[PDB]
RNA sequence: AUGAGUAGCGAAAGAGGGGUGAGAAUCCCCUCCACCGAAUGCCUAAGGUUUCCUGAGGAAGGCUCGUCCGCUCAGGGUUAGU
RNA sequence: GAGCUGUAAGCAAGCUUUGAUCCGGAGAUUUCCGAAUGGGGAAACCCACCACUCGUAAUGGAGUGGUAUCCAUAUCUGAAUUCAUAGGAUAUGAGAAGGCAGACCCGGGGAACUGAAACAUCUAAGUACCCGGAGGAAGAGAAAGCAAAUGCGAUUCCCUGAGUAGCGGCGAGCGAAACGGGAUCAGCCCAAACCAAGAGGCUUGCCUCUUGGGGUUGUAGGACACUCUGUACGGAGUUACAAAGGAACGAGGUAGAUGAAGAGGUCUGGAAAGGCCCGCCAUAGGAGGUAACAGCCCUGUAGUCAAAACUUCGUUCUCUCCUGAGUGGAUCCUGAGUACGGCGGAACAAUUCCGUCGGAAUCCGGGAGGACCAUCUCCCAAGGCUAAAUACUCCCUAGUGACCGAUAGUGAACCAGUACCGUGAGGGAAAGGUGAAAAGCACCCCGGAAGGGGAGUGAAAGAGAUCCUGAAACCGUGUGCC
């Protein structure tokens, strides 16, 4: 019950995609002010 | 069955329980995709039956430990 | 899967599904974590016939409107249970 | 303060110095149905239930504070007070003193 | 609002008979005619994600129309030891 | 304590005074991802091993637990080295791993624009920002002090000193402290030197290893030697004051209960809470609702109460623990590469920081009062622990505004960090109002429908679904004069 966009490409997956952003202090960042905003979506 | 009863019956005893009362609930399934059930509210009560006699089930083994 | 019971979910009724019941075939809906042989097994110990041959899909979900909101519904696993010169599942459609 | 099956007496609107009977309660929106009181003429279609269909003539309930019950021995409309008679609360009648 | 009922509405071949229908240039059928054919044919990728089938529909949408649609709504439909 | 099955319709089927729905305390279940931790991975998924169980003649299948890394404690073995040791294995570990409250506070690193009308330092500014550590608060803390007195005596915070001293291309600007007035108010423990016990080198002695007594000090104290005084019926305490569990009473918090008095008459009206003529209650004239403006209609308010179960505080009992004061001053102690000096940068007689070399004294002893040299005055360094007064609130409860009232007030009064835009970090809207009550238009007529005209409901239908009021631009129909 969500949408999703392209869901076979893996370079945007490998590039924006969640496991990517937790690999790094600075995406976990990236990760806590989307969070503190409140996004409906969180990474690719 | 209501609390009191079933913390009557022995552990083996309300398994037997519990498994029966899952043959209901798969037969009331059934009849109702087929077309053949008229009392509904049966699905709901059963459901919360199998409930009421596992978590007696359940306070029983905690109390041993 | 603990109990067998929740394995089949409920049968399906439709013009295909009706066609295929005369060919000695019948179509459950299924738990969807279960496999083949789990299946088998539960129509083997649930009726007490006998088993030939299971085949499964898997559905995804339908998008939905009810006005101005969206969804989806759930998505489904789908069996066909091929019984042998056996007895007949009583479907009491 | 009223509850259903209560002989009670409208104190306010057009219905007002009638008296009746509770038919049904709704606590969730402080209203009540009393009969014979705010009746009114629903332009219902044909269909299922009423096959022919037609206009009907109901009661449409009415706010709850509009109604006071009557005391027993004078018949007069009475505020509500509550005693506990036997381990039980009884809704008391405040211009006697009788019950319900 | 004005410009203004103005500019647009692009190739490229259609014509008639019948039907349906409140309504037909435009939808369905028939007949003839015409166009592609190292494709405008067959299959099958990437990609899309129900757009597929049946019934209903005439708000909106489809550079005109519409009884039609990739549009709307209900049901359905995808079966592998190779 | 009588209805109920959320929004929220409908449409079925049911539950409930042998007491439901609902509210509060305590429990049970809690799929998958996620620090994610059996291995892998494009987060929401794949693929395993071990033990036990279900099932098959057996293979195949299923269920329940365990299986990451690091650290600590051990236990063995034990690469180099034989032991040992790196390591390995084995065990025991509610260990730690991540999140956040965009706040408060400790530590480390650390801009530029700007201004100085230019630019030379400076200012901006130890600010923004980044990194690490936390706690409900946090470093701060009981004088080798202020300072010059008739001295005060830990720390922290507010007023004042004062925008002064001072520093400043002494220009912009930066910018103290002490005294005095207040808030809060307690100070302690160790090391050292001595006594007793065991061992371990040494030959007994000796001498260190440990454990118990000992003792916390500067107009010096302690040790030490000798006196009284005690080991309790007294004192103290888990908040530092070594250390350390329960039990009873009281007040709260997390549901609630009770709770006075008008249908007054009469007028308008769709409806009375309004007008007029009368009464009542008040420890209650807070507030909201009800067909219009209610103290007396409802929910309520003032005042009284109330808790099975969790919690937060107090008080008492219980519990636990515990000597001080003298005379001396023969002889020992009072905090080691430190106090201070050089050597460089750092910083910037110079000043300090850090390194880079050095290097005392120790009661008849030292350190200070801008330097040095002497007088006097205060203090006792190189060990540790301490509440309160202060800072801030993501949250919860009760309230309050000469605060906003739908272009305002939060970006968001409405399924808003949504819809949309972007590869991504990120950017970021619009949109409230029928009626008291759906009573939300049966039926007739034109029309395929949409939409109308009657009929009906309603106080209102010109209140009929973007349905309160409804301005202007803009678009039309009729007409008096030209």
């Amino acid at each position: 019950m969500k949408r999703t966009f392209q869901p076979n490409n893996r370079k945007r997956s490998k590039v924006h995609g969640f496991r990517s952003r937790m690999s790094s202090k600075n995406g976990r960042l990236v990760l806590a002010r989307r969070r503190r905003k409140g996004r409906k979506v969180l990474s690719a | 069955m209501k609390a009191n009863e079933i913390r009557d019956l022995t552990t083996a005893e309300i398994e037997q329980k519990v498994k029966s009362l899952k043959e209901e609930l798969f037969n009331l399934r059934f009849q109702l995709a087929t077309g053949q059930l008229e009392n509904t509210a049966r699905i709901r009560e059963v459901r919360k039956a199998i409930a009421r006699m596992k978590t007696v089930i359940r306070e029983r083994e905690i109390a041993a430990n | 899967m603990k109990d067998p019971r929740d394995v089949l979910k409920r049968p399906v009724i439709t013009e295909r599904s009706a066609d295929l019941m005369t060919e000695k075939k019948y179509t459950f809906e299924v738990d969807v974590r279960a496999n083949k042989t789990e299946v088998k097994d539960a129509v083997e110990s649930i009726f007490g016939v006998k088993v030939d041959k299971v085949n499964i899909m898997n559905y995804k979900g339908k998008s939905k409107r009810v006005g101005r909101y969206t969804g989806m519904t759930s998505r489904r696993r789908k069996a066909i249970v091929k019984l042998t010169a056996d007895s007949k599942e009583i479907e009491i459609f | 303060h009223v509850k259903k099956g209560d002989k009670v007496m409208v104190i306010s609107g057009k219905d007002k110095g009638k008296q009746g009977t509770i038919l049904a309660a709704f606590p969730k929106k402080d209203r009540v149905l009393v009969e014979g009181v705010n009746m009114v003429k629903k332009h219902s279609k044909p269909t299922q239930a009423n096959p022919q269909g037609g206009i009907s003539n109901q009661e449409a309930p009415i706010h709850v504070s509009n109604v006071m019950p009557l005391d027993p021995k004078t018949g007069e409309v009475t505020r509500v007070g509550y005693k506990v008679e036997d381990g039980k609360k009884v809704r008391v009648a405040k211009k006697s003193g009788q019950v319900l």
